[PDB]
């Protein structure tokens, strides 16, 4: 059973929210197997 | 609309999806192919991509925009037990060899994957829920996102439209009901032609709410002034053309799986094309492999892995481990019922669940392929016609049997083969898969190359026999459909019978269960239907063999005589069932 009746919100933008920093350059090998990974 | 959560010793969510643009959007790891329970039916995955981890339920995708290089993308955070908490961020970049795509680093706990991310202002810009953990960096998640009703002229008279519809392009579920709807809005006498009864049933299910009347071949004609659409099989339509002067002059005829090489179907296409030329109807031929196509590897909506290797013709012992090691469901196409049995037994020896299919056992063995779970489905070419399976692999030796009318000496129909199939046949066998997306691409395992030239096929001549035996306002002669016209050199109307011979010819096929060629040979000789003496007065070489012994039949009167027909058709003793029926006929039982 995989019901998805629980809907919390919509597609509402909110610039009164919290901010978290990052923006790094990460070496990533994309596999058709599944997800991402690091190099070497 | 909005954004909903996907929930599963209790109730707990495993991910989040977007219910917008009339579609539900998630990722593979969240659902792995399933169903969603709402009043709006059940959501089923129409498209997926494991390389990018995405799944679109019931149509789509969609959505679909893209974030600016220096855009402050904000992520919605609907999590199990928590409220939606927006978080604005300055996204990064995950460099890959296919290309670099942005990646946000936000700490969120398992089960919240698939939550929307937003552009600077307004619509949705992508989905969040996939990334990689760094040994140095705390976390990161890649901004994942992928790229990316019918004409009114299709109803115009004196026009035949061929709709190359791949399954599933929503032909049965979306397209056909739309065509029937528009047909009903335009007050058109609509006819729907299905290859088999089960397909007609699927149409009935897909056309719920519409005035649809199923037509049985036990009825020569049917009429009501209640503005209704007729739904019947090809052969029903043909026999009705052969048995009733009260045929409706339909102004819109739609034939599904219009690639069917069955004589009834070919003749049907001939008559329909003829009516179109007469400007009294508009036709729609729906088929993934139209008569003007020679592509064994067409494009599907799900990825298909085309594998070529050696395939067993008979029972095997060793070497073919790849067959049994496959742990999914498989559809194996055999040239004949004999080979089918020989394969099925060898498969069951390995402990596999095998269901066999053929023409005369289709209506009773095909539903078994849906209710019960199985391992293998061994089938003749009958499954090239709208047969839908929940499998992942198709084994196709690309070999078949072909009825051929030997004219060298006394005319006789043989079953030449096993002979390589037509490219269209191969495409249709391959078309059984590549329908519903899975993490493992559907495998089409094949062998040998298809052969184009099938102009010695008996079904063309038989179709010609069926066509010119149909009454029509003169001077108009029912000729074969355009593309199929060049496959016979038979002069038009050279198979025309008169009166009682024609009636006998129809009854031999409808009540005698005899092939078209055999029925024509018996009818055009002046033999009555109940006269069965011709089944015994044949040449010494026309002796029929059953399990390596000469068949002997007790006649209707009560006399034993060897089964030795005046005209030999290989199709009446190909398989035990056909031979049983023909033995029932020769005894004067039916």
């Amino acid at each position: 059973a995989d019901l998805s009746l629980e809907k919390a919100a919509n597609v509402q933008w909110d610039e009164m929210a919290d901010i978290t920093g990052s923006s790094p350059i990460i070496e990533v090998k994309q596999d058709e197997d599944g997800s991402f990974s690091i190099r070497d | 609309e909005g954004v909903y959560r996907i929930m599963q010793s209790g109730k707990t969510q495993v991910g989040v999806g977007i219910h917008m643009e009339g579609v539900f959007h998630t990722m593979w790891h969240v659902t792995r192919g399933s169903v969603i329970c709402h009043e709006t039916g059940r959501l089923e995955p129409s498209w997926a991509d494991v390389r990018n981890d995405m799944i679109s339920y019931g149509g789509g995708w969609r959505l679909g925009d893209k974030w600016d290089k220096e855009e402050d993308v904000q992520v919605l955070a609907i999590e199990p037990g928590k409220n939606p908490k927006h978080v604005q961020t300055k996204p990064g970049l995950f460099k890959t060899l296919t290309g670099e795509i942005g990646a946000v680093t936000l700490d969120f706990k398992p089960g919240t994957s698939g939550s929307p991310i937003i552009n600077k202002k307004g619509k949705v810009i992508g989905l969040y829920g996939n990334g990689v953990v760094t040994k140095s960096g705390d976390y990161v998640s890649a901004i994942t996102q992928a790229e990316r009703e019918v004409d009114e002229d299709i109803f115009r008279k004196k026009r035949l439209t061929i709709m190359d519809l791949h399954p599933g392009a929503g032909k049965t579920k979306r397209i056909l009901p739309s065509i029937v709807r528009e047909a009903l809005k335009r007050r058109l006498r609509t006819l729907i032609l299905a290859p088999t009864r089960v397909v007609a049933a699927e149409m009935e299910e897909a056309l719920r709410g519409l005035p649809i009347r199923y037509q049985t071949p036990a009825v020569k004609s049917e009429h009501t002034g209640r503005e209704i659409v007729d739904l019947m099989c090809h052969a029903t339509f043909t026999t009705r053309l052969l048995s009733s002067t009260r045929v409706p002059n339909y102004n819109l005829i739609v034939m599904d799986e219009a690639h069917f090489t069955d004589p009834c179907s070919v003749a049907a296409r001939g008559y329909i094309s003829t009516r179109v030329e007469m400007g009294e109807a508009a036709a729609i031929f729906m088929t993934a492999t139209p008569p003007g196509s020679i592509d064994p590897f067409p494009q599907s909506n799900s990825p298909i892995e085309d594998i070529e290797r050696e395939i067993p013709e008979r029972s095997w012992n060793t070497g073919f481990d790849w067959i049994t090691d496959y742990q999914g469901k498989t559809v194996w196409f055999v040239p004949s019922i004999k080979a089918g049995n020989d394969i099925a037994n060898c498969l069951r020896k390995s402990g596999k669940k095998v269901i066999q299919l053929s023409r005369k056992t289709f209506d009773t063995e095909y539903p078994k392929t849906k209710l019960t779970d199985w391992d293998f489905v061994v089938t003749t070419d009958i499954s090239e016609m709208g047969a839908n399976f929940r499998a992942g692999r198709v084994i196709d030796p690309r070999r078949c049997l072909k009825p051929v009318i030997l004219t060298d000496g006394p005319e006789r129909v043989i079953l030449a083969g096993p002979i390589p199939v037509t490219p269209a046949s191969a495409a249709q066998r391959r078309g059984r898969i590549g329908r519903n997306p899975a993490q493992e691409d559907d495998q089409y395992v094949f062998s040998g190359d298809p052969l184009k030239n099938d102009e010695d096929h008996a079904h063309w001549t038989e179709a010609k026999m069926l066509l010119d035996n149909i009454y029509t306002p003169e001077g108009i002669i029912p000729t074969l459909f355009g593309p199929e016209r060049e496959k016979t050199q038979a002069i038009d109307g050279e198979f025309r019978l008169r009166g009682e011979q024609r009636k006998t010819f129809v009854e031999l096929m409808r009540r005698g269960d005899l092939p078209v060629w055999l029925s024509y040979k018996v009818a055009s000789a002046g033999i009555s239907y109940k006269d069965r003496e011709w089944c015994f007065t044949g040449e010494r070489n026309n002796q029929i063999l059953e399990e390596n012994m000469e068949v002997e039949i007790w006649t209707r009167e009560g006399e034993k005589k060897k089964l030795r027909p005046k005209w030999l058709d290989a199709r009446v003793y190909a398989d035990p069932m056909a031979l049983k029926d023909f033995k029932e006929f020769a005894s004067g039982r039916k």
